[PDB]
């Protein structure tokens, strides 16, 4: 950013899952669009065809350095294993439905005491109907 | 004497972690002719491109050099207690800071102590007659 | 007195980010005998073999040690608040600044101040008589 | 004379580790005008964002310049040997240290040594009148 | 005198990158008492085993440290113009310099400036009697 | 005069190499005032968590400034033969080493060689009324 009056609480969303807060310390995401290219042969010319959108992706980082950080680490971790999608509040892209595809949880008690680091994977998932079409 | 600049009193209050106990706050007289310092902008500037910024967590420190009681342990003035600190000035100025913890901690021959403290924020208490709000 | 190297008066204009205060154009002092340093080209060179050149964005730099004020609090004064800056010289010459914001402050004793602004800009007012348009 | 900054007396007992053999309790003295330093706070914080810290094991150590003994080969005082050393101040506070090792050790001309001890835990003797239990 | 290690006239001639005007060969004078300094062998050796060497590209190069003309902006002065430049000692050995750009600019604070600059050839000019064609 | 702290004999056996030549033990003075360092302990230390240590190889080590002989080539001083070195200080203490090496000599300009010889291990001669055996 520009000029020194920013103010990053005012312009990032407050993350969360399900409803429950959590700190977020990073924000991607993946988009895109499938083609068919193809090249002829013996041919200087080329060809397109696009067919359709690519399911988005979301990846998020958290970070827990309160008092007593395991109960909330360890309490947070049974959300992400609850059976379903829910609603996710992405910190720059907005509220959007997603389900958690992964969760890598790092510890240690030497090296770094004190602070709970989780990487998560999460993947668009919108509702369809169940009698195909 | 308002432009002499100098420290006038410093009081610290130690609170150990292992056994709740609680000493009053104790005066203390500084080691040689260094004063201590401050930063209390809990937010960091990076450089980018055609005059646009970054900003980052950071903390607010403050270095504290000060001799050793010789009623204290000498562990308790390195990071195996939480610390309260205030100092004032000869002009008026007042700095305050609670909370505060002792972060990588150096060899010291015994009576002259040099403690890097930091907190969430620390207030600061202007001569009468201020600007701002 | 033409050819004497020193800096006459400086004057800066903070703007707090939090709550949209302005103050004044206050005149300053300062610490010591050192002076502030320029750079007004926002272009860097590196160099290639045989003579050639790459060029780089960069920005404009500038480095103003300047005494506290003691009715602005030393927040404003490192990275809390944009700065406007404006240094007259002996000889004449007169340089300003505007929408400059301050990078990686260090600790400060509470009267001692080296601010490092970048900005998209500097305007340089050459005394009378210029060559350059 | 209680604010007279010194060391009064030094004490050490080796044990070979290769022969079992133990030395007696030797007095030494100093080499130069130095003092030894401490660090008794087994654990060690570090930074964290917005006033965590973050806690690791680290040990407590020692910096103990003293005079060879003409009696004792060159090779206990590095880390060919066990080491038992006492330091007694002028004020009267008393540092003890058993089961200590030495590391890293540099070339020494045959008179000065300047070891580096660590060990689990260094306990302090203050003078009479202490307030922390 | 023609052992006296000196510089006797330096002149310089700019031409703006952005509008093209050129300014005249100006005369200029010392800041200090040091000497520009010059690399004239465009290649550069290394040491390989066995007494070979590997050969590379590398410029030639140039170190003027020179006061700042009062009528000359000091934007000229760093990457934002081109220089050419001529010094002649007091022996007679003359250097001259053309189509030269400066490379990383450090800041300055308005009277003395220390140009880098690097050209695909530096030609000199030795007293008569040379050796060498 | 047993507490004076100086070297009073150096003798020295060069071995080429390449011929199986042997010069005798012949004596050197020092350069300056600077006096040889020893490491007498094979073994190493390192520093783990909560007083343990690590324990590696490494070697023992010699640094022997010493005035080149006008009869010997500057050659063999350097890495290019065999070296058995003796050392009398003035208060008695004789240190052996055989079959050392030099390594990684630097450039000397005829007369002040630094060697650093490297073996095996030393064997140490204390004054009469050792301690240990």
């Amino acid at each position: 950013m520009a000029g020194p009056c920013y103010n990053p609480n005012e312009h990032y969303l407050p993350a969360s899952f399900k409803g429950v807060p959590f700190d977020a310390d990073s924000s991607d995401s993946e988009h895109g669009r499938n083609g068919a290219e193809a090249e002829f042969v013996f041919g200087e010319r080329t060809g397109y065809a696009d067919l359709g959108i690519k399911i988005r992706s979301y990846s998020i980082r958290a970070r827990f350095q309160t008092n007593d950080h395991v109960a909330l680490s360890n309490a947070f971790i049974a959300v992400l294993e609850s059976t379903g999608p829910g609603l996710l509040v992405h910190p720059t892209r907005g509220p959007v439905m997603a389900a958690c595809r992964s969760a890598r949880v790092t510890d240690s008690k030497v090296d770094a005491a004190g602070v709970t680091y989780i990487d998560i994977d999460f993947v668009e998932a919108n509702d369809t109907v169940t009698g195909f079409g | 004497c308002n432009k002499q600049n100098g420290v006038k009193n410093i009081l610290i209050t130690f609170t150990h972690c292992d056994t709740g106990e609680v000493i009053g706050p104790i005066s203390h007289e500084q080691p040689d002719d260094t004063l201590p310092t401050y930063k209390t902008c809990a937010w960091t500037n990076t450089a980018l491109t055609n005059g646009a910024v970054m900003r980052s967590a950071s903390n607010a420190t403050m270095t504290l050099p000060v001799v050793r009681d010789p009623r204290v342990p000498l562990a308790w003035y390195q990071g195996c207690a939480q610390i309260d600190a205030q100092v004032e000035k000869f002009d008026g100025t007042v700095m305050t800071l609670t909370e505060g913890a002792v972060t990588e901690p150096e060899e010291s021959d015994g009576r002259a102590v040099t403690m890097t403290i930091i907190a969430a924020e620390i207030d600061e208490l202007l001569p009468p007659g201020s600007l701002a709000a």
